[PDB]
């Protein structure tokens, strides 16, 4: 599913932040 | 085991 | 994986187990990129030094899973495979140059909230975050240590390591279809994948648009988490031509 893909039902979808994925937007400088 | 067996339906 | 942890619940919905039908056991891992496609490496299907070279007919996968072992009744699904596309490139006599492959499920597999699409990269993206320093993650059902498994699925964050320090750990001819992630000596964080996550995705967050990529695959290292050493990865953008003629063709 291309359209809706990388998007995950239970964080994405629901606005949801997995423990660590803050780690790599930290790093993304 | 080490794996539980899977249902024989995918194994046929 | 070496020094991660346990995976949340749907952390991960794209891993993929391929899973050997007799003798009943893990193979590697691999990534859901559609209802009917699966990525993973080459060397796991096709690896003469090591007389591997399988069939279709010789191989599941397991898809939604989050014990290593168990059968996970109503959540997981398994799906025989129609056909394997090996990487007509990949090079298995001396680098694993091309570590790429592609399996065309025999049925449209039913997404879930365990069961969901990775993207895959277009050139900006990766252009964007291939990037020493920045960090992707890495999930598998492999070994916790060189020298046993995992209960459930790992999950680690790694940072991409500039090229130079790449080459300069390894006597492996490195090419520009492989990328190197791991933390350095000094930088006191650890962790890296290892024999079992072959074929598992190296996957980043979009700051742009808030949606996960698959920038690699589990591919190859020397040792599993030594300090001054690296895992390598193959470089799915710098492949992803093979992947869009491969999926528009069959
Ligand atoms: N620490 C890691 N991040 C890691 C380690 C192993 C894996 C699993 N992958 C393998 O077993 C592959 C398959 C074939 C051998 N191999 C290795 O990795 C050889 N050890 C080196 C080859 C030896 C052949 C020349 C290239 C270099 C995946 C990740
Ligand atoms: C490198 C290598 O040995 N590849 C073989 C291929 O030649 C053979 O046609 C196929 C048959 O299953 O198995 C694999
Ligand atoms: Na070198
Ligand atoms: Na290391």
């Amino acid at each position: 599913g291309e359209a809706d893909c990388g998007l995950r039902p239970l964080f994405e979808k629901k606005s949801l932040e997995d423990k660590t994925e803050r780690e790599l937007l930290e790093s993304y400088i | 085991g080490d794996f539980e067996e899977i249902p024989e339906e995918y194994l046929q | 994986i070496v020094e991660g942890s346990d995976a949340e619940i749907g952390m991960s919905p794209w891993q993929v187990m391929l899973f050997r039908k007799s003798p009943q056991e893990l193979l590697c891992g691999a990534s859901l990129i559609s209802d009917r496609w699966v990525l993973t490496a080459a060397h796991c299907l096709l690896y003469p030094p090591w007389d591997k070279n399988f069939t279709e007919n010789d191989l599941l996968v397991r898809i939604g899973k989050h014990s290593r072992t168990r059968y996970e009744r109503n959540i997981e699904k398994i799906s025989m495979l129609e056909k394997i596309y090996i990487h007509p490139r990949y090079n298995w006599r001396e680098n694993l140059d091309r570590d790429i492959a592609l399996m065309k499920l025999k049925k449209p597999v039913a997404f879930s909230d365990y069961i969901h699409p990775v993207c895959l990269p277009d050139r900006e993206t990766a252009a964007s975050l291939l990037q020493a320093g920045y960090k992707g993650r890495v999930t598998g059902w492999g070994n916790l240590k060189e020298t046993g498994q995992p209960s459930v699925l790992q999950v680690v964050n790694l940072p991409i390591v500039e090229r130079p320090v790449c080459k300069d750990s390894t006597r492996i001819r490195i090419t520009d279809n492989m990328f190197c992630a791991g933390y350095k000596p000094d930088e006191g964080k650890r962790g890296d994948a290892c024999e079992g996550d072959s074929g598992g995705p190296f996957v980043m967050k979009s700051p742009f648009n808030n949606r996960w990529y698959q920038m690699g695959i589990v591919s190859w290292g020397e040792g599993c988490d030594r300090d001054g050493k690296y895992g390598f990865y193959t470089h799915v953008f710098r492949l992803k031509k093979w992947i869009q003629k491969v999926i528009d063709q069959f």
